[PDB]
């Protein structure tokens, strides 16, 4: 197989800010990261004025601002998931903007062990050099003092293993590093002074005996007051040599904060943000005394009020917050002077748009005006939502629960969707909720009755799982109905059975108890919405988890732990077993294609059966085993198959004596640089074949496509020929961006031609146009023709 | 002892017995 | 360099067993082919190849090196352990008849966290754990929190956890032997998997799966199914009749439940200690010479079906002893049964 790779929506979620002086020295800037894109924006008085948006070739890890001695502005650097390391300048002639690469390089190092609390990049507070913790036990110092165009770094050796976050410290005499490991004996606080002279470390100013066990934040109080601040889950240590003060706020208790951002540049009041999406305001209390010196007097912690579910924060200016946010929609705050009517002294004042994360989706063309339209379950939490995509229009419809599967019953005129409301055992032995959610504020609601199962602390939290009939036209809670006790729903189909005429809403569960760590027994559930009302069309109580359904040609194919099981539909309304297939892998994933039947599992365990119709059984065709994580997967066609493997990665297999016909063969492989959670065929608009839509954790939207022999290899040459003109944003080279990376081992490219780089010559000038399809003869204006077709697909 | 099994230490009383129990090792 | 190439290694012509990584085998060579060969082995890499047959194998690594003229003869006496196993590709056979293998290593998936790609940033730094059972409940909901961006829950990631998998084996083990529940057992998934197959009481053809499957996870899961599904034993020759069931065993002596044990003669018998046994003929007389289990006096036991040996009944020779009938089984007698797929 060959394959066309397209993005139909860049990634919507922000996983960072920087307020800085990249652009002039003059304007603050907000720079934001969204996986691949780099955004920047002027702080206006009303409010943000967009720049310059650019992709890197990478998946921007680490993102800081900084100025060097010697500098008009301030520089940004970037490390990318793949260690490209660059810094970066802005240059403008006019109307002529570029992001310039004054320094690139590789930082990975061949021998290491990948650090758990992940990559971290900092900078010295005088900007005499960048430290990174990439891997445990080291130390990377790509020295910034004179021009480190190659980004040449020496790794110092650190005798403590496990690092949690480190910070370069204030006020320092010296370049010194703050940080919190744990020891066998617990976590302490220590400090270091790098002696770039001697390139190596030298004992610091203070260190912190035994500190909070899950310490997990270190905070640099600037030189007004100097030393490092300690977050925790219960409590907020200050540490400076002598100096040492320590809240345990009530307030804090409840979540645990995840992000900081400091607000004044003088390092007194930091803001903190948890993971319910509380905004706190730390105030270090000053003490003005005659001599100068400044003393710690108190530290203070005050709640603001409720953002989004914040990944990272930044103070922009006259009271505006820019809340990046992961889970639900970004936004910006204002924070107010009084406490508004509840308190909350945030107001929200501007969202934008994050369809991420992708847990489920549905095509559907609702106007029926043969285009197609996208319902997506997204967002987590208070954040859950359905986004329903047309051609790209957004509408949003909030849940304020998280959804999980989506399906669309046409007859009925409404969304079946899954979601998942928590809810706090308290005192009366029940669980009251949290927050007003879809399920708890529909029209009509029912609760299950089996009886089939018979079967503490008052914080522990628990989760309500419910069906969702959802109106295709007002997006009502129309019917909400409510499963078991200890019943996780996993699976939701709408079709029509057998010979019964109905359309119906089958719902595969798999009963959960804490200490039952298989599933040993489940249900499959037959529903019918036809009068505003959920009625139970009889179940069949499984002995597992019904992880996936589809419909089989009037049948219906349950998978239940290692079984493909297929049932009919009988005259008197009851699904019957006609046959059993029993594998050796937990039957996690189920797509269907007529007749043939493909079955995977977390490892990359694909297996393809179809079913012999005289014969009534399924039959092996073939498996592959190559262990991976695996996290999606679809049919291109009979023979090949696509899936999303471990770090971003696609790839494709395909079928072919008979010991080679019963093993797929690998026919291309991908680095896509995102999560794909649902594959989902269909267009959404309406010379390529297929179309395969996919959703991803960070909100990307993409499409594949298969081509045809010739049109791979022309498009492959362009690719190569496209990647000479077209300028990276790090210096990073296009072909190492896309082959397969996996921690393991990173392989080269195949079988997928990146659309997104192949569009771009769209977008190139016309002499350059000329450069690449030089001795292809093919001119410029045949090309632009090739491509403007491609442009009409998503 | 000419009817003590090596492996598992069997007791016969004659050796063309013991040589039916060797038999039973494989 | 070495996972997934292909290289030759010599073959010890007289050998067979299934060689489970990280076993170690004696060895003592008496003809001079073979004397010869470990001359060479022990000068260059002294990894040689134990057939499992059949087309599999494991390499194993000579790290004790005896030669003790003795009897007339130069005796070499070496001791290999365990290495990498492999599927063969050609056996080609000297004119010594020291045969050498074309060889292809089988993998060692290393597998990163099920959340490595799903953790959010922000709860990078919240990952590492401060140093009973509400603690696993806990660990869930810690590092599978991630699990709410994806779209299967956070239960189904621990079925794929290294981590939890070693332990809840661990636990069941821990019903056999009360006893060390630490170093006793390692700690990287990749060593204990291959631990487990070794002192399981399965059989050589639940070993011979275990180690063709490629990742330690899937080998852990299934080492995990064969505790649970596999849990009656069985006479491996006739296949009719249920010797012992799982919650039969148990650990007389600290050395285990299923540790080896030589008899006089050098045989040795991975010997199953478990309570009750059924179907049992008992032949001969009770004896306590070179008796194991001192205090105890054992006495030969086969199947009341096809007389084929199936380990001991120990019988307490004093009154104070408890218990005073347990029975030992070999390994090699016995055949895992369930009373249905192992699966991966
Ligand atoms: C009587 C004459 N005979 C005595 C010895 O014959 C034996 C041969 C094999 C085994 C045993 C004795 C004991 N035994 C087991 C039983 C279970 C246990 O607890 N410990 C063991 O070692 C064997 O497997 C040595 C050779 C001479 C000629
Ligand atoms: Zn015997
Ligand atoms: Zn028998």
């Amino acid at each position: 197989s060959y394959n066309y790779v397209v993005t139909a929506q860049k990634p919507t979620a922000v996983n960072g800010c920087v307020t800085g002086h990249f652009t002039s020295a003059e304007d603050l800037n907000l720079l934001i990261a969204k996986n691949t894109r780099l955004e920047i924006y002027v702080v206006t008085a009303e409010g943000l004025r967009p720049v310059k948006e650019v992709g890197m070739y990478g998946k921007i890890a680490v993102m800081e601002l900084f100025r060097p001695k010697g500098e008009s502005k301030d520089l940004l650097f970037i490390l990318t998931a793949k260690y490209n390391a660059c810094i970066l300048e802005y240059k403008q002639s006019g109307e002529s903007i570029d992001i310039i690469t004054r320094a690139h390089g590789n930082v990975q190092d061949r021998i290491g062990r990948p650090s758990e609390t992940g990559i971290i990049g900092i900078i010295d507070p005088e900007c005499r050099m960048i430290g990174l913790r990439l891997y445990d036990g080291l130390f990377k110092v790509i020295p910034l003092d004179r021009d480190n165009k190659e980004l040449k770094a020496f790794n110092i050796r650190l005798e403590e293993l496990h690092v949690i976050d480190v910070k370069f410290l204030y006020g320092c005499q010296a370049p010194t590093i703050c940080f919190v490991y744990q020891d066998p004996q617990g976590r302490h606080v220590k400090t270091y002074e790098v002696s770039l002279r001697e390139k190596e470390f030298n004992k610091g100013p203070w260190k912190q005996e035994n500190v909070e066990a899950e310490a997990s934040m270190v905070i640099a109080v600037p030189e007004p007051f100097g030393g490092a601040i300690i977050i925790g889950q219960e409590s907020i240590t200050y540490h400076n040599g002598d100096k040492y003060l320590a809240i345990a706020p009530p307030i804090i208790k409840q979540s645990t904060i995840v992000c900081h951002n400091r607000v004044d540049p003088n390092g007194s009041r930091y803001l903190l943000g948890d993971m319910e999406g509380r905004l706190f305001m730390l105030l270090l209390e000053k003490e003005e005394q005659m001599d100068g010196t400044v003393t710690l007097k108190d530290l203070r912690v005050e709640l603001l009020g409720e953002t989004s579910i914040a990944e990272c924060l930044t103070y922009l200016d006259n009271g505006v917050v820019f809340v990046g946010s992961r889970l639900g929609d970004s936004q910006l705050v204002k924070l107010n002077v009084d406490s508004n009517e509840q308190g909350s002294y945030v107001v929200a004042m501007e969202t934008f748009t994050n369809l991420g994360p992708i847990v489920d989706m549905c095509v559907v063309d609702l106007e029926r005006q043969g285009q197609g339209q996208l319902v997506t379950c997204s967002g987590a939490f208070k954040e859950g939502s359905l986004r329903i995509i047309r051609n790209l229009h957004i509408r949003t419809v909030p849940l304020y629960e998280s959804p999980r599967k989506i399906c669309y019953q046409e007859v009925s005129q409404c969304f079946g969707v899954l979601s998942s409301r928590i809810e706090v055992q308290d005192t009366s032995g029940g669980t009251t909720a949290l927050r007003p959610s879809a399920s708890t504020q529909a029209l009509s609601s029912s609760v299950s009755s089996s009886k089939l199962f018979s079967s503490t602390s008052f914080g522990e939290e628990v989760e309500v799982h419910n069906l969702l009939i959802i109106d295709q036209h007002t997006f009502e809670v129309l019917h909400a109905h409510q499963f078991l006790q200890n019943e996780y729903a996993l699976s939701l189909v709408s079709c029509k059975l057998g010979k019964d005429p109905n359309t119906y809403f089958i719902v595969g569960t798999a009963m959960v108890y804490p200490e039952e760590a298989e599933p040993k027994q489940g249900r499959i559930v037959v529903f019918q919405y036809s009068d505003g009302k959920l009625q139970t069309v009889a179940e069949k109580e499984v002995k597992g988890a019904v992880y996936s359904m589809v419909e089989f040609n009037g049948k219906l194919l349950a998978s239940i732990n290692s079984t493909v099981r297929l049932y009919e539909w009988t005259t008197e309304k009851e699904l019957r077993t006609e046959c059993n297939h029993y594998n050796n892998i937990m039957a996690l994933y189920l797509k269907t294609k007529g007749d043939f039947i493909l079955v995977g599992d977390l490892m990359r365990s694909v297996l393809l059966l179809a079913y012999k119709p005289m014969e009534g059984n399924f039959e092996e065709i073939a498996r592959d085993f190559n262990p991976n994580w695996m996290s999606a997967v679809e049919i291109l066609d009979d023979d090949n198959f696509l899936g999303a493997e471990n770090a971003f990665n696609l790839f494709v297999c395909q079928k072919d004596t008979d010991e080679e016909r019963q093993h797929l063969q690998e026919v291309g492989l991908f680095h896509l640089g995102e999560f794909v959670n649902v594959f989902c065929h269909g267009s959404l608009v309406m010379p390529t074949q297929g179309s395969v839509l996919f959703g991803t954790v960070n909100g990307m939207i993409g499409l594949v496509t298969s081509l045809s022999e010739s049109w791979y290899n022309l498009l492959l040459d362009m690719q190569n020929r496209l990647n000479k003109v077209i300028k990276s944003v790090g210096k990073i080279e296009h072909s190492f961006w896309r082959s397969f990376h996996t921690e393991r081992k990173t392989e080269p490219a195949t079988g997928f031609i990146d659309g997104d780089l192949i569009e771009s010559f769209l977008d190139i000038s016309r002499p350059k146009m000329q450069e690449v399809v030089a001795n292809l003869e093919a001119t410029a204006d045949d090309l632009i023709k090739v491509v403007e077709e491609l442009t009409r697909i998503h | 002892s000419l009817t003590t099994c090596e492996v598992c230490g069997a007791c016969f009383e004659t050796r063309k017995g013991l040589s039916s129990h060797a038999r039973s090792h494989l | 360099h070495d996972d997934d190439s292909c290289q030759v290694i010599p073959v010890l012509p007289q050998v067979m067993m299934i060689l489970i990584p990280g076993q170690t085998l004696p060895l003592q060579l008496f003809h001079p082919q073979e004397v010869s060969m470990v001359r060479n082995l022990i000068q260059k890499d002294r990894t040689f190849a134990v057939l499992a047959y059949a087309q599999f194998g494991t390499t194993a690594e000579i790290y004790a090196y005896r030669e003790e003229q003795d009897f007339g003869i130069e005796i070499v006496k070496v001791k290999a352990i365990g290495r990498q196993r492999f599927k063969v590709l050609e056996l080609r056979t000297q004119s010594d008849g020291i045969q050498q293998a074309k060889v292809q290593i089988l993998p060692e998936c290393v597998l990163p966290s099920t959340m490595s790609a799903v953790q959010l940033e922000s709860l990078n730094k919240c990952q590492i754990f401060p140093s009973s059972y509400k603690w696993w409940q806990k660990y869930q909901k810690r590092k599978f929190h991630c699990a709410n961006l994806t779209s299967w829950p956070r239960w189904l990631y621990s079925l794929y956890d290294a981590e939890t998998l070693m332990d809840r084996i661990k636990k069941q083990l821990r019903e056999w032997d009360e006893n060390l529940k630490d170093d006793s057992l390692p700690s990287n998934p990749i060593d204990f998997s291959y631990r487990v197959a070794a002192c399981l009481p399965i059989d050589d053809v639940l070993r011979i799966q275990l180690l063709k499957i490629g990742s330690a996870i899937q080998r852990l899961r299934c080492e995990l199914d064969i505790m649970n599904k596999c849990t009656s034993l069985c006479c491996k020759q006739c296949q009719e009749t249920e010797i012992t069931t799982k919650n039969e065993i148990f650990s007389l002596s600290l050395c285990g439940p299923m540790a080896a044990y030589v008899n006089p003669h050098g045989y040795v018998h991975e010997t199953l200690t478990v309570y009750k046994a059924c179907n049992l003929n008992l032949i001969g007389r009770p004896s306590t010479e070179h008796s194991w289990f001192p205090g105890y006096a054992w006495t030969v036991a086969q199947c009341k079906i096809c007389a084929s040996h199936i380990g001991w009944k120990f019988t307490a020779t004093k009154k104070d002893m408890s218990p005073q009938k347990f029975w030992g089984l070999t390994r090699s007698a016995l055949l895992p049964t369930i009373p249905v797929i192992l699966c991966l």
